[PDB]
């Protein structure tokens, strides 16, 4: 765990996380993937302590989808990560906390729009046209200050993307073995797998 | 961060009829990493052997020492030092840094040339002299070395059943330490000859 | 310890326990705590065995070579030296020393020098973890111009209650009587001084 | 608590509780399941008594346990919602722990098992 | 998690040919103020058993309540509670190791020292030591607190093992608790000059000393110790 | 500890060494590191000694139970999620667990999953795992393809364990080989590095930073 | 603050035969620089051919060895008094110290017997439950000591064949009763020697299929 | 360590064990306590092994070039006193814990002194580990007016006294008699009661079972 | 700092260093050669703390330097790294010791043998057929055990060092940006500047 990254753009929600899982002085695996589908249109991704990142993001997923079947209906994207705010905000006063932070990209399609939520492991939820959790954030954040624009195409928003990877690339002190990239639409979700 | 057990080691040394020895590990590590397998710990100044385990670089540091001090003993006295009063000379040199110490554990060892007589001592890392009629252990794996002396020495072995005694005490005692082994040296000393063997030893 | 050193008509009575302790042990159950630091200048020792003992060797070299330029030595003299060490070292010293002298001018005088290096003339004076034990006992019974029958008495009944409570107080009971007659040096065992 | 043993064993060997809930199913509407060759069909009565209704928003007679899964039922509705809701509980924890989604088999065993439990358990019919 | 206010210093003992010994001072010490001094650490079950008990006092009457409550519980119901189902030594140990163990397993520890000493029906010599830690042993010879530094040294002299027990009479065994009991009064800072000593016979039965007085001292050489090294007055 | 297991054309290799230690002090040179659940998986330990042995034959019985209730063999992935599961539970007390979950079904095919007592869960191909992992990385990926014979690949895993022996002061003993297939595990024996050792040095030619 | 541990020293050792095992502990029991007995047992018959000896903290010693031999005694109640075969004692026992695995027991434990082959069996268990089937094991305070010695002495291990160039391997083979009782008496002594907290006196429990048997030897005291 | 000095008659008697500890092991078995600071004034040492003996040495070294330089025999009282200010300047740090004693013009003496530089007189005194097993027996059998037969005897027997109950000293007893216009007698191993027992077997090996894989002479000539 | 490894072939010694700076969450340079020319035939390659690292290689390189102008002579690689290592023992009990670990490569012109000594921050010396300082010895170390030959060429020896980099470049958890060869012969010191 450590970079995750999410972007807002016209159309759709772009979530691009880190493939390595690191322990000690070993890269243990370099294709890992940190995120969750919670429903059809709406995709969760994750960054924090070990086992408690998977272990929230399953529990997550598994009361989202719960909930699909009961009503055989889809939860907003809104009304889910108020959901997983809800839950980190009991966790944090519990004798364990999960340490966990997300990024929720959702296609609302009553609205038909594209959603982005950062949330942290205290519970604190915002909704931004674009997110990061971790040193990620401090890179990222001024970059897209510059580069982004809120009527970009998914097109677009994937070279703004590149362009924060590559930065990364350039000035994080680890090797986080790249990004696997997702986009969340009105098509539902879907992997970019040449990135 | 215990400066006697970041390098690990171990030397041992007997006395035999008219003969002594003394032998040591190969290993020199960094905690969990094997790094060399040819870091030798006994050295000699004419007939006097002096074995060091502990912290390497005063291992180093104590060997060129008293290599500077023998030579110039032998320059001013006209005679090679003795075991018994080299035993002294790192006793005092020990001592001198009484608080500031090298992290060490010296074994001496010789037969002296006037009176025939097998000599070895032991010393903690600050000079304490440990004389011995039978044996001296000194390193990581010294509680190993001190059940295997105590049961498998006998008084005035011959320097070939010496051999196998002493050999098979540093064997036995490294292979239950994870700090010692990776090869083994012997040193056989008779009056006027020395034989220094490379014993066979697991590797791990 | 229990020490004190009471003054009386004529001159200064020294008394002390003799138990020394490390922790619950009774290292030394017959230790003499009454030192001469000059012919009629003693002193009673409490606190660390060590600096103490260090202090008054110090403080009878320097009276000493005193004597050997200026003559015999004030007992006020004496606890000058006493306090300027255990003042200047109070960082690194545990003593408290109760000095007592007989001149023939001044007759008997007491001064007292605990931790921190200050000074107290007294008419007489307690130290010792067993004094604390006797403050009541030895306020209410004390009388200036005593005899020293009466001094022996009131040192005697004193220190056998600091004793008795004190657990790091005990053994035998000393006493160096300071006159213008000379030095006498009493002594008083359990068996006498337990059941008074 | 209540504690009340509910049903239990008559003279003849019967569980008067037992077969009297099986008289409120078949009290409830006709419903039937026919298995062809590549799929299921669940079939269902709804009582023409009642007009007036709205079939939006009534609760429908088949019910989803999971993606795969369908549960329909006759007798007491109230009865069924409960059993379908830990059904549907049991569902998601078996995804979450083995990894799978449930067998029909499987989930047929826990309803089962649930109806079971309410048999020999005080204070419960 | 304790700390012991009120305390008791040593309890010695040791087995002789027909029995037990056992002694203890009867100080409450408060620290290094000798507070307390009608103290009784030894406390008697029945007519074959005595407990000596060191360390907490508060925890000790606590112990004292047990062993009383022991003895009316055994009473109940029971024709023989006088004869054959009477309180033995090894019954009341066992007890009492058990509470022991407990307690220190609950991390709220008896903060005492014990030894249980006694005469089994059987004629046959009960002395077994346990402490706060729910450790026990047995020994010719037991002792606590400074008794296990001083005391044993000098009984073991007289019994040094298992055979010498026979060899040892009632007469030379309590002249050597006397003897140790003086000793300890010269050397422990926490001691008393007062105690009580209890003996325990197969034959004569249970004999309670108390108002005991350490006496026959060496002080005289006293006198003649003068300074702390050179000094000659 | 050194464990690894690798995937590959002709199923899993799974090596382990046979050390204990209590700090320096060497305990064992026997243990057993491969626990053998069913004759389709394989559990390896690193880590605190019982935690390890205690809860992969507890793993072993939740195995049998799921068998004995579903009348069919648990899955790999089922099989170390109860094992990641149960640890996670016990997070934070103190666990000391480096686990991997290797074996062969039907509907996933030769499986690998590396479980860690702070919770971690991850499939993969190659997993190096204990004190002396990086040593048998550092050989093992130097010399691993996936397309190595069931001969080279045995080879390659002992190999690597050896390295890690070898350089790790907290590694050695004995070599304990597996190979997992579609038709189960095979034992392919144990292997004392103090003959090991010197057979490869001569036969391979390596190991020349030690006096021959 | 209170400390629930403690060290009581002493040493034991367990030697397996070919149809015996031993069980070996010195009687001596300490705490600190003091001997609380010179013949305290830590070896006991736990009843059906198996002995035990937890040694350490003597308390958690008693304690699991109470435990054990209670444990026996319910596993004959509630099994038509089947015999507890080592290897299921062994694993019993693992469960008891792995129970306390948050406030363990403070002990190296051994047990000795016969398996159901009837050979020689002896097991040791780490403070935590974790436990290995060897022909050796010493515990205790001289662990250190005995143990390679008994590698040396027992397996042969570095030992090689005379004149085969340390190609040929001494070969392994069982150990006699006379033979392993005189490896044992030597430990000990050489224990006693060079470690204070061992000595007094030696205790040995043998095992076979006729019984237990005891034998003692004195120790030096010093 | 055990330590112990004790005054009769005509001089002063000293006494000590031989055990030399590392931890729990035992490294020397006989070690020499007992030290000459001048040939009638002996010193036994407790503590830190190392600082006793360099302290002794030091001290000894300037008692010898002090006697020399007043053209007399040197006296207890100023070893006692070189030693205690030595002691004291470095403030415990130098961990050395002696009994001093010796004859000399003045008479026979008996000190002791600690590492922080505390002296003390007495009759009899005992330091180290043992000193409380050793001060029990001095307070038991002690009396005035001993004997030189009688104060061998007593120092011995508390010396014994550490030896068995004291597990910081054994193996032998040293004792060094300095008596008054005679030459003070060292008593090297004047009690051996710790002889260790004939081992049940010889461990000489069969020559060739170490495996070897290299030989060669070594040079120690010019 | 971090990766320094070297290799000693058949006719050479060949020492490589990682390029990358980084401090805090900032890679401040991609290409750091931690390396100084104490001789024309000895090179020195250094790891530890930051300006410790450099003001250590500077200073043996001047006094070095001093003494190849007074003797009009050049020290044996044996010679130099006995100063060297004995420069850090009298550091190691300094009121701040130098925190730098070193790898010394040399081309003994009298022997006609490469050298390779590893030597760290204690005073540590032993001489090798390869060495590495700190985290990369847990790869290399075995890795070599493994492919190393003694009677090595150089080319044989890059190909040996490619597959070291390769390993760490896989299973490190940092970027350290690759790294700067060099080669130490009969010939003197010249750098590969493809790598
Ligand atoms: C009564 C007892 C208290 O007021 C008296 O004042 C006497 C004074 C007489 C003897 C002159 N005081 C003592 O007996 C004195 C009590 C004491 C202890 C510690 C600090 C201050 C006062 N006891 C001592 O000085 C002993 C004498 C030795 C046993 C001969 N010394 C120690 O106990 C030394 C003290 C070291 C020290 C500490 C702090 C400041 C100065 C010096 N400690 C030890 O020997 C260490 N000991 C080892 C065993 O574990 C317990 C500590
Ligand atoms: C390699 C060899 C090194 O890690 C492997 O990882 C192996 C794994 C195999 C055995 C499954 N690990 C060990 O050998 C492991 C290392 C270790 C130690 C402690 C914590 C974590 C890892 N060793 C152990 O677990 C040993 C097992 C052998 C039989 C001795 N056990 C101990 O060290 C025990 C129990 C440690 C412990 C764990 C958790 C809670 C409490 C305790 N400790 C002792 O035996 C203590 N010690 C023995 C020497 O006498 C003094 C007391
Ligand atoms: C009885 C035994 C105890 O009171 C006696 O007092 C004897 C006195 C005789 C021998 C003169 N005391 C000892 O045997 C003494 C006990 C001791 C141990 C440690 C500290 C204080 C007292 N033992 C020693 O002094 C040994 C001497 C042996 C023969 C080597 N020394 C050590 O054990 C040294 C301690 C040195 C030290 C340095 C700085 C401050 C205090 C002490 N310790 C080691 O050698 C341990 N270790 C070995 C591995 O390398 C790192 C050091
Ligand atoms: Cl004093
Ligand atoms: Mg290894
Ligand atoms: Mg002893």
């Amino acid at each position: 765990m450590d970079i995750i990254l999410g972007i807002r753009v016209q159309d759709s929600v772009i979530l691009a996380s880190s493939k390595a899982v690191t322990r000690g002085i070993s890269v243990l695996k370099d294709s890992d993937d940190k995120t969750r589908q919670l429903s059809p249109h709406t995709l969760m991704s994750f960054a924090g302590e070990a086992g408690d990142t998977v272990q929230f993001a399953e529990y997550i997923q598994a009361n989202i989808q719960l909930y699909s079947i009961r009503e055989d209906y889809e939860l907003s994207p809104q009304a889910v990560s108020s959901f997983v705010r809800q839950e980190l905000a009991k966790s944090i006063r519990s004798r364990r906390p999960y340490q966990v932070n997300v990024l929720i990209g959702g296609y609302d399609k009553k609205k038909n729009k594209p959603e982005l939520y950062q949330i942290d492991y205290l519970g604190t939820k915002v909704e931004l046209p674009y997110g990061a959790h971790g040193y990620s954030g401090f890179y990222t954040f001024s970059l897209l200050d510059h580069h982004y624009r809120p009527d970009m195409t998914t097109e677009e928003g994937l070279d703004l993307l590149k362009l924060c990877v590559q930065e990364l690339e350039k000035r994080m002190p680890m090797d986080f073995k790249g990004v696997i990239v997702k986009i969340v639409d009105k098509d539902g979700i879907r992997q970019v797998d040449d990135f | 961060s215990d400066p006697s057990s970041i390098n690990g080691g171990i030397v041992v040394a007997m006395t035999g009829k008219d003969c002594v020895a003394i032998a040591c590990d190969l290993r020199l590590g960094s905690q969990s990493l094997g790094v060399s397998n040819k870091f030798e710990k006994i050295f000699h100044y004419g007939h006097v052997f002096l074995g060091i385990t502990g912290l390497a670089t005063d291992v180093t540091t104590l060997n060129e020492m008293f290599r500077y001090k023998t030579n110039l003993y032998k320059l001013k006295e006209e005679r090679a030092i003795e075991p018994e009063t080299f035993t002294q000379l790192v006793s005092s040199s020990l001592y001198e840094r009484r608080f500031g110490p090298y992290f060490v554990g010296p074994v001496v060892a010789g037969i002296n040339s006037k009176s025939g007589k097998p000599f070895i001592a032991g010393f903690d890392l600050i000079g304490c002299i440990d004389e011995a009629k039978d044996f001296i252990v000194s390193g990581t794996a010294s509680d190993q070395l001190f059940g295997m002396c105590e049961s498998l020495y006998e008084p005035n072995l011959e320097p070939e059943d010496l051999f196998e005694t002493i050999s098979q005490a540093l064997l036995n005692a490294a292979d239950r330490d994870a700090l010692s082994g990776w090869g083994a040296v012997v040193y056989i000393i008779k009056k006027d000859e020395v034989v220094k063997r490379y014993l066979k030893m697991r590797q791990d | 310890t229990s020490i004190m050193a009471v003054t009386f008509k004529d001159g200064v009575i020294l008394g002390a326990d003799s138990r020394t302790t490390t922790g619950a042990y009774i290292a030394n159950r017959v230790t003499d705590k009454l030192t001469r630091v000059h012919d009629k200048i003693w002193c009673c020792r409490s606190g660390s065995a060590a600096d103490t003992q260090a202090i008054a060797d110090i403080v009878q070299y320097h009276l000493e070579l005193y004597t050997s330029q200026y003559g015999t030595p004030s007992t006020e003299t004496a606890a000058s030296v006493f306090k300027e060490l255990c003042y200047e070292n109070k960082d690194n010293l545990t003593a408290g020393i109760i000095v007592a002298g007989y001149d023939d001018k001044n007759k008997g005088e007491v001064y007292t020098i605990p931790l921190g290096g200050s000074v107290h003339k007294l008419p007489y004076a307690i130290a010792g973890s067993g004094s604390t034990f006797i403050y009541g006992y030895c306020d209410k019974n004390f009388r200036e111009n005593m005899s020293k029958e009466e001094t022996v008495d009131f040192i005697k009944h004193s220190l056998s209650q600091a004793i008795k409570w004190d657990g790091s107080s005990g053994g035998v009971i000393r006493m160096v009587v300071l006159t213008a007659a000379g030095v006498e040096r009493l002594i008083f065992y359990p068996d006498e001084y337990e059941q008074l | 608590g209540y504690d009340r043993a509910l049903s239990i064993f008559s003279p003849d060997g019967h569980i008067f509780q037992v077969e009297y809930a099986l008289e409120a199913v078949k009290r409830g509407t006709c419903a039937v399941g026919v298995k062809g060759k590549n799929c299921v069909v669940l079939g269902c009565e709804r009582r023409s008594t009642l007009k007036l209704q709205d079939t939006r928003i009534t609760p429908s007679k088949v019910s989803k346990i999971d993606s795969h899964v369908v549960l329909s039922f006759s007798g007491l509705n109230a009865d069924s919602r409960i059993l379908i809701e830990k059904a549907r509980v049991e569902a998601q924890s078996h995804r979450l722990t083995l990894e799978d989604p449930v067998t029909v088999e499987y989930l047929t065993r826990y309803v089962a098992g649930v109806q079971q439990r309410y048999t020999q358990s005080g204070g419960v019919r | 998690t304790q700390q012991p206010i009120v305390t008791g210093t040593s309890v010695i003992s040791m087995k002789y040919d027909n029995g037990v010994i056992i002694a203890a001072d009867n100080l409450g010490s408060y620290g290094s103020l000798l507070r307390f001094n009608g103290v009784e650490r030894l406390i008697p079950v029945g007519d074959n058993t005595v407990v000596g008990i060191s360390g907490d006092i508060s925890d000790m009457q606590h112990i004292e309540r047990l062993l009383k409550d022991l003895v009316t519980e055994n009473a109940y119901d029971n024709p023989l509670a006088d004869a054959e189902e009477a309180l033995e030594p090894s019954y009341i140990f066992e007890y009492l190791a058990t509470v022991m163990y407990q307690r220190r397993s609950k991390m709220n520890p008896l903060w005492n020292a014990i030894i249980v000493a006694g005469v089994q029906s059987n004629g046959d010599q009960f002395l077994r030591y346990v402490n706060l830690l729910g450790v026990t042993y047995s020994s010719p010879t037991l002792a606590t607190g400074f008794g296990a530094h001083m005391a044993n040294p000098l009984l073991r002299k007289v019994v040094d093992r298992e055979s010498d027990i026979p060899k040892t009479t009632v007469q030379v065994a309590e002249e050597a608790i006397v003897n140790a009991m003086r000793v300890l009064y010269y050397r422990d800072a926490r001691s008393s000059r007062n105690f009580s000593l209890a003996i325990i016979d197969k034959n004569t039965g249970l004999t309670f000393k108390k108002n005991l007085q350490v006496e026959n001292m060496k002080w005289d050489f006293a006198k003649d110790i003068k300074g702390y090294g050179t000094q000659k007055i | 500890t050194t464990t690894l297991a690798f995937r590959f054309q002709g199923g899993i290799i799974v090596a382990v060494d046979s050390r204990a230690t209590a700090g320096n002090w060497v305990a064992s040179q026997t243990v057993k590191k491969v626990i053998e659940i069913n004759p389709f998986l394989l559990g390896t330990m690193a880590g605190g000694a019982v935690d390890c042995q205690f809860w992969e034959t507890w793993l072993g019985s939740q195995c049998r139970l799921h068998e004995l209730r579903e009348k069919e063999r648990i899955s790999v992935a089922a099989a170390s999620k109860i094992l990641s599961n149960l640890v996670y539970q016990y997070k934070g007390a103190g666990l000391s667990m480096g686990t991997m979950i290797c074996g062969y079904t039907r509907k996933e095919g030769p499986t690998i999953y590396y479980v860690d007592s702070d919770g971690t869960r991850l499939k993969g191909d190659i997993f190096c795992v204990g004190s002396g992992q990086t040593f048998a990385y550092g050989v093992l990926d130097s010399n691993y393809k996936w397309d190595l014979s069931v001969e080279d690949a045995l080879y390659l895993g002992k190999r690597s364990i050896l390295a890690a022996a070898h350089r790790d002061a907290y590694s050695g003993g004995s070599v304990n080989l597996y190979h997992v297939t579609e038709d189960g595990w095979i034992y392919h024996g144990n292997h004392d590095v103090g003959e090991l050792f010197w057979k490869v040095k001569e036969e391979e030619g390596s190991f020349n930073n030690v006096i021959g | 603050q209170f400390n629930p541990y403690g060290d009581n020293g002493g040493t034991i050792l367990g030697i397996a035969g070919e149809d015996f095992a031993v069980l070996a502990g010195d009687t001596r029991n300490i705490t600190d620089y003091s001997i609380n007995s010179r013949y305290e047992p830590k070896v006991f018959d736990c009843g059906d051919n198996i002995v035990m000896s937890a040694n350490g903290f003597a308390a958690d010693g008693d304690a699991l060895v109470k435990r054990f031999k209670n444990s026996v005694k319910w596993y004959h109640f509630d099994h038509n008094d089947k015999k507890l075969s080592i290897n299921s004692a062994a694993r019993n026992i693992q469960h008891l110290l792995y129970g306390k695995r948050f406030f363990p027991y403070y002990v190296h434990t051994i047990i000795a017997g016969l398996d159901e082959d009837g050979k020689g069996a002896v097991y040791s268990f780490d403070p935590v439950g974790s436990y290995e089937r060897e022909q050796c094991r010493a515990g205790g305070a001289a662990a250190s000591l005995i143990m390679p010695f008994l590698d040396n002495q027992v397996n042969f291990k570095n030992q090689y064949e005379p004149g085969t160039n340390g190609k040929v391997k001494k070969p392994l083979k069982y150990l006699s009763v006379e033979e392993v009782i005189k490896l044992v008496r030597d430990s000990f002594t050489s224990a006693t020697e060079r470690h204070i907290q061992v000595g007094d006196g030696l205790e040995i429990l043998i095992v076979t299929k006729d019984g237990v048997r005891k034998e003692f030897y004195e120790l030096k005291r010093d | 360590t055990t330590i112990v000095g004790v005054k009769f008659n005509n001089g002063v008697v000293i006494a000590a064990d031989t055990r030399s500890t590392q931890g729990p092991i035992v490294a020397d078995k006989n070690c020499a306590k007992l030290h000459r600071i001048s040939p009638k004034i002996w010193c036994a040492g407790a503590g830190t092994a190392a600082d006793t003996e360099a302290v002794t040495q030091l001290i000894g070294s300037n008692i010898e070039l002090h006697s020399l330089y007043t053209s007399r025999e040197p006296r207890v009282v100023s070893a006692l006193q070189m030693l205690k200010q030595h002691l004291f300047k470095y403030q415990g740090h130098i961990g050395a814990y002696l009994i001093v004693a010796g004859v000399d013009p003045t008479g026979s003496h008996l000190f002791s002194i600690h590492a922080h530089g505390s002296t003390d007189v007495g009759y009899y005194l005992s330091l180290g580990s043992g000193s409380l097993a050793a001060m029990a027996v001095l307070e038991s059998h002690w009396k005035q007016d001993l004997t030189k037969e009688e104060a061998i005897k007593l120092a011995s027997d508390a010396i014994q006294a550490g030896i068995w109950n004291d597990l910081g000293s054994g193996s032998n007893v040293d004792v060094c008699v300095m008596e008054i216009g005679k030459d003070a007698e060292y008593l090297r191993n004047y009690l051996t009661p710790n002889v260790r027992e004939e081992k049940q077997k010889s461990y000489k090996f069969p020559r060739g079972t170490t495996a070897v894989l290299k030989e060669s002479i070594v040079n120690i000539c010019d």
